[PDB]
RNA sequence: GGCGUAAAGCGCACGCAGGCGGUUUGUUAAGUCAGAUGUGAAAUCCCCGGGCUCAACCUGGGAACUGCAUCUGAUACUGGCAAGCUUGAGUCUCGUAGAGGGGGGUAGAAUUCCAGGUGUAGCGGUGAAAUGCGUAGAGAUCUGGAGGAAUACCGGUGGCGAAGGCGGCCCCCUGGACGAAGACUGACGCUCAGGUGCGAAAGCGUGGGGAGCAAACAGGAUUAGAUACCCUGGUAGUCCACGCCGUAAACGAUGUCGACUUGGAGGUUGUGCCGGCGUGGCUUCCGGAGCUAACGCGUUAAGUCGACCGCCUGGGGA
């Protein structure tokens, strides 16, 4: 069954770009909807939207610069069958500092970044570059 | 399978109007009743493995509704495995 | 060019639904008959685009290729070369004629010098039989190097009909960064052509159409 | 790190423990995170210096000791709690297709046998023969009867079933799947060690049955030999009821479930609209990206992911 809705938004963007889909549309979680302002806030995807109000609709709008996809090598990190947490010392950098990890913290959603620099650690989400 | 009649029956007998059919209470009672009729069918008919896995399949799905019910509200459990003479 | 003229050629026939290629899904607008229809307000802005590039590059005393092999256009191809002061290809394609061209230059020599021969009283000094051989090697090389005698280097862009027909000359032309232009159906693939014309080139109306076309704007090109 | 073919998916299923868990809100703060305090002996290791003429070595200070407990905070995520929601899952109505299962009955074709009629020197078999059958009348042909087993055509890389498997026709009992409109519950789910059940053929036990076929066995050939291949016979067994066995190259050599990702040529069954325009499921073949060692797989994946399980670790021994 559904039981890892993160790594499934995660794999669809990873396909759409692989596809060279101009968009994907999904269902909508607080969650999902927050993975997408990092994204968003990032520039690795155009632009969101959500659609629906007792089951709302995720559709993110995928960008491509020459051609080839902006996205490289997007994962999930921690599942639900392996958990992994960071404290704000050991937080990974993701390319070498190039791509972004996708931080859960205490404050929200985050980048690795972000995390970093207000001295917060977390659950790792995803990995994106 | 229970004849149509027979579903009603239970269905107003075990649901809160004449359309109610998907509650818990109404799915255990028609689970039982077709488990109870089985019986018989399957006095005569030892050799009929093919729908004793069917059988077995409803005992199954009527065990896990008993415990979600359970899980869900002790007193309506009670109540509902009273009507019925259900061990547990 | 415009629209009504490219409905009127049957630029817009193309193949069937079931010859439809997976990549030309925007190119076309829908289904009758089980013919798919090439859109025509898409066809016009990329065909006038690419025929921009093509009167840019006439600027430059830039050479052009034309290519098409099949017997529908031959005629067609090998006039609309030649009235366009451009090498072509028309008969049945040698591959490695662009990656191999250290190989078929040695056969063009040959070609020159067996054709000089042709103007020399040549076949006059061998006895009535060895004429036949080399009557025989003019006719062969001048249907595999109609156009190129005087190519003089390799062409600098490729104009081609029927870019599936012709896939290893739209290959041989990627593999050294040639700029390739190709008229493709919807039942051929845009990945080796840079510039993607969707149009078809069956009718012989619509070869004629779009090498017309296109040796009007090369021709504007080279007069300045 | 692997499991189509190199070693590796249990034959298949159900299911307890376990592992994991769609969406919204509030709350808690356990996991998680921040800071502090205490402890984490010294030494060692590392860093910055000092002393032996240097170095080893000794030595000052720090860092480190990646841990544990307490305390105060943060609430994004996982967990607990409480209430919701319907899209996962499930129940109801009508309808569809099916060799799905069990039991009972029946029908025609054919073989064998027994009886009879007609009829006479062959029949049968083989590469060639012989064994064998036939003058006590065979084979052939016609008629009557007995019996057992299997169900020609249909018939389809069709269908149904978890797998094993299921094929004339009729009836009774009975499981699942799917579809169009709805109505209802409201995460009730997925997977599953152990466990339980099913499970080809052969085989075993008890009792029946026995046409054909045929292990064993016998004879005739072949052959250097022929405990075979071929021929002539022929008993278990194949059939039935009950119980057992529990294994197959039980194969897609490909675990289940869910999500996502170009196309095309065929067949199949529902439902909507006027033979065409759609809409759900299934099935065969090629093939793109991608993947693979290659062969190949390719929306029915062997592609991209997630949950869980099973399994592998050179060949032989085994």
């Amino acid at each position: 069954s559904m039981q890892d809705p993160i790594a499934d938004m995660l794999t669809r963007i990873r396909n759409g770009q692989a596809a060279n889909k101009a968009a994907v549309t999904m269902p909508s979680s607080k969650l999902k909807v927050a993975i997408a302002n990092v994204l968003k806030e990032e520039g690795f995807i155009e632009d969101f939207k959500v659609e629906g109000d007792t089951k709302p609709e995720l559709e993110l709008t995928l960008k491509y610069f020459q051609g080839k996809a902006v996205v490289e090598s997007i994962q999930r990190v921690s599942r639900p069958g392996l958990r992994i947490y960071k404290r704000k010392d050991e937080l990974p950098k993701v390319m070498a500092g190039l791509g972004i990890a996708v931080v859960s913290t205490s404050k929200g959603v985050m980048t690795d970044r972000a995390a970093r620099q207000a001295g917060l650690g977390g659950e790792i989400i995803c990995y994106v570059a | 399978s229970l004849s149509t009649e027979a579903t009603a029956k239970i269905v107003s007998e075990f649901g809160r109007d004449a359309n109610d059919t998907g509650s818990t209470e109404v799915q255990v009672a028609l689970l039982t009743a077709q488990i109870n009729h089985l019986q018989g069918h399957f006095a005569e008919h030892k050799k009929d493995h093919h729908s004793r896995r069917g059988l077995l399949r409803m005992v199954s799905q009527r065990r896990k509704l008993l415990d979600y019910l359970k899980r869900k509200d002790v007193a309506r459990y009670t109540q509902l495995i009273e009507r019925l003479g259900l061990r547990r | 060019v415009s629209m009504r003229d490219m409905l009127k050629a049957g630029v817009h026939f193309g193949h069937q639904t079931r010859y439809w290629n997976p990549k030309m899904k925007p190119f076309i607008f829908g289904a009758r008959n089980k013919v798919h229809i090439i859109n025509l307000e898409k066809t016009v802005p990329m065909f006038n685009e690419a025929l921009a590039e093509l009167n840019k590059i006439a600027s430059r005393k830039g050479k052009i290729l034309f290519v098409g092999t099949k017997r529908a256009a031959s005629e067609a191809v090998k006039d609309a070369a030649l009235s366009c002061d451009q090498f072509f290809v028309n008969h049945r394609w040698l591959g490695g004629m662009l990656t191999n061209w250290k190989t078929v230059r040695q056969s063009i020599k040959r070609l020159k010098d067996l054709e000089t021969q042709s103007q020399d009283g040549t076949f006059d000094k061998l006895t009535k039989k060895e004429a036949l051989m080399r009557t025989r090697e003019l006719e062969k090389l001048e249907n595999s190097l109609g156009g190129i005698k005087d190519m003089g280097g390799l062409p600098d862009a490729l104009f081609v009909i029927d870019a599936d027909h012709e896939h290893i000359a739209i290959k041989e032309a990627n593999n050294l960064g040639i700029p390739v232009f190709a008229i493709v159906d919807t039942n051929s693939d845009p990945d080796g052509v840079d510039f993607v014309i969707p149009g078809n080139d069956d009718a012989i109306r619509a070869v004629t159409l779009y090498l017309g076309a296109v040796a009007a704007t090369v021709r504007e090109g080279r007069s300045q």
